[PDB]
C-alpha cells in the first residue's frame, strides 16, 4: 500500500518505469534470479492492496513475473507473504479479492511443496471468502479447488474447517 | 514448518556465499531459519553491499559483521548451501 508506493519510487525498485509501444510487458532493471526474494517478494505482495494506476499494474505484473520465474526461491519466503495476503483480502474489496485469488492460484502452482505449505495458514487467509462465497463466487470455488489440488492429503479438511460450505469433486 | 531437504558445500565465493557465511556463523542455516527462530521485521544490512550487518543469536547475544567481505577463500568450502 503506502509501503508499496514508497518501494515503487526508490532506485531499488527492480522494474524499469517505462512503457514500450510494442506491448504491455514490464522491463526488469535487475535480473529476477538475482533478487533476494526474502526482501523483494513480500514488497510486491504489499501491492495487492493497490488499485491505483500505475502502481497496481507494476505490482501485479511484478508478482506474476517473480512467481513465474522464482523456482525454489519462493517456498522459503512463504511465511512472509501471509500477512500481506490476509491484509489485502480483509479489505473486503471485490476487485482486490479477485486479483488476490488469481495470484494465490499462481502461488500454489509456482513451485513444488508450496501448496502443501499453505495449508497451516488457511485459517488466516480463507475466512473473508465466506462472505463472498456463491464472478467472484466462481473464482472462490476455483481457487479453493486449486488449493486442494496442490495441497496434499490434509488440504480438504482444513479448507472445510474454515469454509464450512466447501465441497469438491476433483 | 518450512525446512530444506538437501545440503551441498559451496565452491566459489560469491555475494550469496558471503551472506550464508554470516548467517551460519551466528547459528542459522540461512535467512529462512533466522526468521523462523526470531521475530524479524527486516534484517540489518550494509547499504552499499547488501551484506548482513547484525544478527541476534539464539542465546540473545548479537553478532556484528564488517561492511566488506569476511569469508576468507579458505572458509568458502565450509559454507553449507541448502536445498529449497
Ligand atoms: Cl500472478
Amino acid at each position: 500500500s503506502t509501503a508499496f508506493r514508497k518501494f515503487y519510487e526508490r532506485g531499488d525498485f527492480p522494474i524499469a518505469l517505462e512503457h514500450d509501444s510494442k506491448g504491455n510487458k514490464i522491463a526488469w532493471k535487475v535480473e529476477i534470479e538475482k533478487l533476494d526474494y526474502h526482501h523483494y517478494l513480500p514488497l510486491f505482495f504489499d501491492g495487492l492492496c493497490e488499485m491505483t494506476f500505475p502502481y497496481e499494474f507494476f505490482a501485479r505484473q511484478g508478482i506474476h513475473d517473480m512467481l513465474e520465474h522464482g523456482g525454489n526461491k519462493i517456498l522459503p519466503v512463504l511465511p512472509q507473504l501471509i500477512i500481506p495476503i490476509k491484509n489485502a483480502l480483509n479489505l473486503r474489496n471485490r476487485q482486490v479479492i479477485c486479483v488476490t485469488l488469481k495470484v494465490l492460484q499462481h502461488l500454489v502452482v509456482s513451485a513444488e511443496m508450496v501448496g502443501k505449505a499453505l495449508v497451516p495458514y488457511y485459517r488466516q487467509i480463507l475466512p473473508v471468502l465466506n462472505i463472498f462465497k456463491n464472478n467472484i463466487g466462481d473464482l472462490i470455488q476455483e481457487t479453493l479447488e486449486a488449493f486442494e489440488r496442490y495441497g496434499g492429503e490434509n488440504a480438504f479438511i482444513n479448507i472445510k474447517y474454515v469454509v464450512p460450505t466447501y465441497e469438491s469433486c476433483l | 514448518d518450512v525446512k530444506p531437504k538437501s545440503v551441498s558445500h559451496a565452491k566459489k565465493w560469491s555475494e550469496e556465499i558471503e551472506n550464508l557465511y554470516r548467517f551460519q556463523q551466528a547459528g542459522y542455516r540461512d535467512e529462512t531459519e533466522y526468521r523462523q527462530v526470531k521475530q524479524v521485521s527486516m534484517v540489518d544490512r550494509w547499504p552499499e553491499t547488501g551484506y548482513v550487518k547484525k544478527l541476534q543469536r539464539r542465546d540473545n547475544t548479537f553478532y556484528y559483521y564488517n561492511k566488506q567481505r569476511e569469508c576468507d577463500d579458505k572458509e568458502v568450502h565450509k559454507v553449507k548451501i541448502y536445498a529449497y
